[PDB]
């Protein structure tokens, strides 16, 4: 399966990611990245991110903002196939910037690629899902109709493949920091 | 995000020009030097990432920017050194010598070897399109209004006229102490 | 040989700092929006080219400039690996480095210049100046001990005690870049060996925001710009 | 291990440059002036017999197209910095950028080499000061001197070795900022005349300019983009012609 | 493998041609003239450490026969406590 | 080793007046840095020198450094050895979670340390660090405190409260008489109260010159700022006219 | 200017948290017992009572590390420049300073700070001290505190010294 979904907000990212490890790490009080892939190299890698920032935020005393944890990524991505076949890997990394008040999103894909998202999707999905996200999605979108566009969007992805995902993980970066919600 | 797409640059009387899809430039700059980079789209931001860092380092070791012809030894020497495994890009170096006043266009293979056209360069794949609108519309010797007109029939006439709501094009107009970016929508 | 003194204190550390106390004044000043250096250069020959464009002041990166006591041939070194550091920071995070991170990082290679014996330590004093989000202007020094501290305004250098007491007297929390101009100009005036200041023995700087939002601008003057400032000043070497 | 050379002296000296500038003042003396439109560096030659050939010991080196030095110290240091000079433009900025070098950019990479002797083990400081002197399109003309610190400096003229300050101070009283190439030149030949330790003549006296271009000396021609060596070495024969206008 | 056929001799070169060397001056002048240049070789590297500068040494070239000779790693090159437990083993 | 014994005269071995002798005069000469534990909680707390009229506070480094969620070092002695000492422990502990998928151990984090300083006294003319530390904090799944002192030597032990620096003598010598190992102080007010007490006494003006972090179970580190230290400096200063205006005569 | 200007500038400059701002004020102190040799007999009243009241704010109560290098350095330097029988209240203040030999004091740094403080004025003056004989039944050699007991026997020691001429 190893789906993930995006839909952030007017003052909130919302990561969704497949049930199994959750495959999406905390990398500070105010970032998530969600990962897809080849499960031995794409946890590992996490890992070694998640080692990085941390190592920032202590050294620094401070936080690191969504954008510079995104280009660091990126530039490890691009950095470790530069010996390497590439393995299949994408990355979801959706925080929130504590300088400027906005949530942000971002897509680096294998060949590190960075795209700056409204939202975004990996790993199991066709025009299935970004059809019924672009008709549905604003601007200005609440948390309360993200997680409704969600919940849609899962359906849209349960109807389509009906074997057992056994749902999904959603989490939601805000000015309150990271939120682990329950849906079903 | 999209890979490939093209680019266009195009010379006239004291002034370059250079066009680019959208719909994140492929066009950057590094002070008066522009470069247009098409191909993979994470070799056209680690190509931004690296020259960004060599060209401020030259700023700050040289005290001066990085003239147009200088930029482009540095970038096919610099793309030359990824031999065996290259960049998958055409770069579009453009600039006007701020000491001479000359346009300048160059452009490269992936390994860097220079063109150095005087009217026109071309890049990206389904090039020789856009290679017949080009050589079909120019002219020598254009003022920068005309220069901005016949880069934009370009682009526009071998633009697919039939997906032309997910247009959108970046003409950079390049004169001797000022710089236009126009977007242009359809 | 970097063993230590029976008071537990290292020879060559104080003796590198006996070399950076002749090394030419340089002073510092934080105003609440700006950061102003100076620095006072013994020209005491005629055919040396003044209108170089750089020796005490050096800008790191687009937000940052130094100011140095010490030997020149020293601080390049220290320098060249700053720039490095400033843009390889710039090239990982896509953001411009903040002054912390690169004053310490300048703080730590000093210091192991002060551990092993096959390496003298480096005879250099800098008094480093910058903005970013995290703090806002921030001016801080540097010594060859590899200490480093946070100041609102600081001299380093030769005469760095008469200094400190002429800035401490007038410096004020609320200040404007201007009167960091006049305060810096006057305590250097105040502080000099040489019978008055002039364009060619001063070099200058700022670290202003300008009028637009998003800039901050690092004019390193040219000595026509810094004739400016003097003949504003009262300082006024003029006709 | 108690192995570094160099070391602090507690006055806040360095030491063993202070002998090695003590080589660099026993040294025949150079010299080089800047001049509105060019530069000029000069030497004398000493024999260590009449019947050596000092056609063979240059002592004005070729750099780069547009950049020469000279020296006062060491001659034998002088060699080994000179081509580590000529690789260093090579390697670090024509074959990244195709143009050669700025006469900054060199000069501190050569200074960057002998501040690496002065602050290591296993090696003394050079017995060198270098002058080196060029043209670049947007510094334009200039003229540094490089010490056994591995310190530089700008200068509009200067001198090294043992009539150093007596060449200094003629220097001071004769420049003045409108100088040109030829007016240059006789105030260098002026200056070696009295700094002159054997005969004066062509045959003595080494004399290099950064000039104009000279097209001939390209030794191909069909390329006007490529413009021709600004660094010439004076011929013997020029020499002994403004050795009679002298 | 898929790795480039010439990345192995490349990245071994410098050292090959040395080895191959200092084999022939053994053949041809006997076991002293390797062992004089070995050790002239470690006197130079030994004795010539500096955290901030790695651009290789103005007498190892000397010694190498490469004053006046470019190749393309030497246009196209590629913590001082980590280089200081190094040189003197951690 | 020391002092009048002294067999037919005498002469030196290799021995001891050493650099490490005079690494240990350099930890004695810088400010005083004291620890205490609590029932559950850790305080630490730090000198610092009364700042001077033109530094700037806001930027000012904490003196007690976080190495890690759970783990707080501060020193004694030379503080350009000791930033070279805290980011050897920094990398150290994230790399120990990123190949053992486990949060570094306090005694692991003082082992290392000690052990990296002891490397630099052994041999080679690299001279030990100047710097003596505390170590302090809690291991993950527990709620047992633990506070480790490491010294230029790399010998390392553990106390339930200790002092190093200048004047460190009479700080532990009031320790030694306020805190009770029976009963040490029961809640993180007191334990933070028996720290300024401590410190009180030895620090140049008052509440300027104290500063103290307080470490708990399961990541809960807090520095306490001026305005929260001045209400415990001000909460005891009350009780000492209390006490002496309660003698009675 | 009256004496008491003098007396609001001394006043105005002890500041418990600016060291230098105290050095100034312990210096008026200073001056105010030196240029007693000047003094008429109300100012010398007004000076022993406003010494009285000064000494009394700034030692009795919350004395801090940086004012003891200060009063110390006074009560060293001061009898070796002038005699302290000029001022009825400066040499009563520290040889009647109270709880200065109390075993169940735990402010055990300020008692400390007394008793040396008093021993530098004795030391200062030497067989020139006046009947200290009081002293004698006063020391504890008893006290709980190591600190406490370790300026007895300094004291003790300069009671001994002054006594053994």
């Amino acid at each position: 399966m190893d789906i993930i979904l995006g839909i952030r907000v007017q003052d909130s990212v919302i990561l969704a990611s497949s049930k199994a490890d959750d495959k999406t790490r905390q990398l500070s009080p105010h970032t998530l990245m969600s990962f897809a892939g080849e499960a031995g190299d794409t946890v590992q890698f996490a890992e070694y991110i998640q080692a990085n920032i941390q190592l920032y935020s202590i050294r620094e005393d401070y936080e690191l903002s969504p954008q510079a944890v995104s280009s660091f990524v990126r530039q490890e991505l691009a950095k470790s196939i530069r010996s390497r076949r590439p393995y299949q890997v994408n990355v979801l990394i959706g925080g929130y910037d504590k300088k400027k008040n906005k949530p942000e999103l971002y897509q680096i894909d294998y060949l590190g690629t960075k795209v700056e998202l409204p939202y975004g999707a990996h790993g199991y999905s066709g025009f299935y899902t970004f059809s019924l996200l672009d008709h549905h999605y604003r601007p200005d979108m609440t948390t309360e109709e993200g997680l409704d566009l969600l919940k849609l969007c899962v359906q849209e992805l349960e109807k389509r493949m009906p074997m057992d995902f056994k749902g999904v993980i959603v989490k939601i970066v805000d000015k309150d920091g990271i939120r682990q919600v329950d849906d079903f | 995000s999209i890979n490939g797409g093209i680019v266009v640059a195009m010379t006239g009387k004291d002034c370059v020009a250079i066009a680019c899809d959208l719909r994140f430039e492929k066009i950057f700059h590094y002070g008066h030097v522009f470069l247009g980079i098409t191909g993979l789209a994470t070799d056209v931001t680690t190509l931004n990432e690296m020259f960004r860092y060599k060209t401020n380092l030259y700023k700050l070791k040289e005290e001066r920017a990085i003239e147009p012809e200088t930029f482009t030894q540095l970038v096919s020497s610099s793309l030359y050194e990824r031999r065996f495994g290259p960049y998958f890009v055409g770069p579009v170096v453009a600039g006007i010598n701020s000491k001479s006043g000359k346009p300048f266009i160059a452009g490269f293979d992936l390994i860097g070897c220079i063109d150095e056209a005087k009217d026109f360069i071309v890049s990206g794949t389904a090039s020789d399109q856009l290679f017949g609108m080009c050589e079909s519309l120019y002219e020598p010797n254009l003022e920068p209004e005309d220069l901005f007109e016949t880069i934009s029939q370009a682009l526009l006439n071998a633009a697919d006229r039939d997906a032309l709501s997910g247009w959108g094009a970046v003409v950079y107009i390049i004169k001797k102490d000022e710089v236009v970016k126009r977007y242009l929508k359809m | 040989t970097t063993i230590f003194s029976p008071e537990g204190r290292l020879y060559q550390v104080e003796y590198a700092l006996e070399s950076i106390s002749h090394a030419g004044t340089a002073i510092g000043i934080m105003a609440s929006d700006g950061i102003v250096l100076a620095a006072e250069r013994k020209v005491t020959s005629t055919l040396l080219e003044q209108d170089t464009s750089t020796e005490k002041l050096y800008k790191l990166n687009d937000k940052i400039a130094v100011a140095v006591a010490g030997l020149t041939a020293d601080a390049e070194i220290l320098i060249n690996t700053a720039r490095i550091h400033a843009q390889n920071y710039l090239k990982t995070y896509n953001e411009d480095i903040p002054v912390e991170i690169l004053v310490r990082r300048l703080s730590d290679i000093k210091q192991g210049y002060t551990q092993h014996g096959g390496l003298r330590p480096f005879g250099v004093s800098f008094i480093y100046a910058g903005y970013d989000d995290r703090y806002g202007y921030q001016l801080y020094t540097s010594n060859p001990s590899g200490n480093y501290t946070g100041w609102k305004a600081i001299s380093v250098g030769a005469n760095t005690s008469a200094a400190q007491t002429l800035l401490q007297m007038d410096y004020k929390d609320d200040m404007k870049v201007d009167d960091a101009i006049e305060l810096a100009l006057k305590t250097l005036s105040k502080t000099t060996d040489s019978s008055a200041l002039t364009y060619d023995r001063l070099e200058f700087a700022t670290i202003r925001k300008g009028a637009n939002d998003g800039e901050v601008y690092q004019k390193i003057f040219k000595p026509q710009e810094i004739k400016d400032i003097l003949v504003k000043t009262g300082i006024t070497k003029k006709d | 291990y108690s192995f570094s050379l160099t070391t602090f002296s507690p006055s806040g000296k360095l030491g063993q440059i202070d002998y090695a500038l003590t080589a660099v003042k026993q040294g025949v003396t150079s010299l080089g002036i800047k001049a509105t439109n060019g530069v000029v560096i000069a030497t004398e030659k000493k024999s260590s017999s009449p019947l050596a050939m000092s056609e063979t010991l240059s002592k004005v080196s070729l750099l780069t197209p547009d950049i020469g030095a000279v020296y006062s110290g060491m001659g034998p240091d002088y060699r080994v910095l000179v081509d580590k000079s000529r690789k260093v433009a090579h390697t670090s900025y024509k074959r990244i950028y195709g143009e050669y070098p700025p006469t900054k950019l060199l000069v501190s990479e050569v200074a960057k080499i002998m501040q690496e002797a002065t602050q290591s083990g296993g090696v003394r400081p050079f017995g060198v000061s270098l002058l080196i002197a060029g043209h670049d399109e947007f510094n334009g003309f200039s003229l540094y001197q490089v010490d056994p610190s591995g310190s530089y400096f700008p200068w509009k003229a200067t001198a090294i070795g043992k009539g150093s300050v007596a060449a200094k101070t003629f220097l001071e009283k004769r420049w003045n900022d409108e100088l040109e190439l030829e007016d240059a030149i006789h105030i260098a030949l002026l200056t070696l005349k009295e700094s002159v330790e054997g005969e004066f003549n062509g045959d003595t006296i080494e004399l290099a300019i950064i000039g104009d271009e000279n097209p001939d000396l390209l030794g191909y021609t069909g390329i006007p983009t490529d413009k021709g060596p600004r660094f010439r070495k004076l011929t013997s024969q020029e020499i002994n012609d403004r050795l009679e206008a002298l | 493998n898929d790795r480039h056929p010439l990345e192995s001799t490349l990245k071994n070169w410098e050292t090959t041609q040395r080895q191959r060397q200092m084999e022939q001056y053994r053949q041809i002048f006997g076991i002293a003239e390797p062992m004089k240049r070995t050790m002239e070789m470690e006197i130079v590297n030994r004795t010539d450490f500096n955290p901030l500068s790695t651009n290789g040494s103005i007498h190892r070239d000397i010694l190498l026969n490469k004053e006046c000779s470019i190749d393309w790693e030497d246009v196209y090159p590629g913590d001082v406590h980590s280089k200081i437990e190094k040189q003197l083993g951690i | 080793m020391s002092g009048y014994d002294r067999a037919l005269s005498i002469f030196s071995p290799d021995g001891h007046i050493f650099q490490v002798e005079y690494a240990l005069e350099a930890v004695k000469r810088g400010t005083c840095a004291v620890g205490v534990k609590g029932k559950n909680c850790v305080v630490l707390g730090c000198e610092r020198r009364s700042t001077l009229k033109l530094q700037d506070t806001r930027i000012t480094p904490s003196k007690v450094s976080k190495i890690d969620s759970h783990v707080v070092l501060s020193f004694s002695g030379l503080n350009a050895d000791s930033r070279i000492l805290i980011e050897k422990a920094r990398v150290e502990a994230q790399s120990h979670r990123l190949t053992l998928e486990d949060p570094v151990t306090v005694e692991y984090l003082t082992r290392y340390v000690a052990g990296v300083q002891q490397r630099y006294t052994q041999s080679g003319g690299v001279r030990p660090f100047g710097v003596s530390t505390l170590i302090a904090g809690f291991d993950p799944r527990d709620d047992e405190p633990k506070l480790y002192q490491t010294e230029p030597s790399g010998i390392y032990s553990s106390w339930s409260a200790q002092t190093i620096g200048r004047n460190s003598k009479t700080v532990r010598e009031f320790l030694e008489k306020n805190y009770d190992r029976k009963e040490p102080p029961a809640t993180v007010e007191e334990c933070v109260k028996l720290t300024v007490r401590s410190l009180l006494e030895v620090v140049q003006t008052g509440a300027k010159n104290i500063e103290i972090t307080v470490v708990k179970p399961d990541s809960d580190i807090v520095a306490l700022s001026s305005e929260e230290i001045n209400q415990y400096v001000t909460q005891i200063e009350q009780e000492k006219q209390e006490q002496q205006e309660q003698d009675k005569k | 200017l009256n004496m008491s200007d003098l007396f609001e500038l001394c006043e105005s400059y002890y500041n418990k948290d600016d060291k230098a701002s105290m050095i100034m004020s312990v210096e008026i102190v200073a001056g105010l017992v030196c240029g007693s040799k000047f003094m008429s007999v109300s100012d010398l009243d007004k000076r022993d009572t406003f010494i009285e009241n000064f000494l009394a704010k700034c030692l009795d109560y919350e004395l801090n590390h940086d004012a003891f290098e200060i009063w110390s350095t006074l009560a060293w330097w001061l009898p070796a420049v002038v005699d302290l029988r000029r001022s009825k209240t400066f040499f009563c203040h520290f040889i009647n300073a109270d709880g200065m030999f109390d075993r169940e004091s735990d402010a055990a740094t300020h008692q400390t700070s007394k008793i040396y403080m008093l021993r530098s004025i004795l030391m200062s003056m030497e067989f020139r001290a006046p009947d200290v004989g009081k002293l004698f039944d006063e020391l504890v050699f008893d006290h709980p505190y190591d600190q406490v007991r370790q300026a007895v026997a300094k004291l003790l020691t300069t009671l001994v010294q002054n006594q053994s001429n």
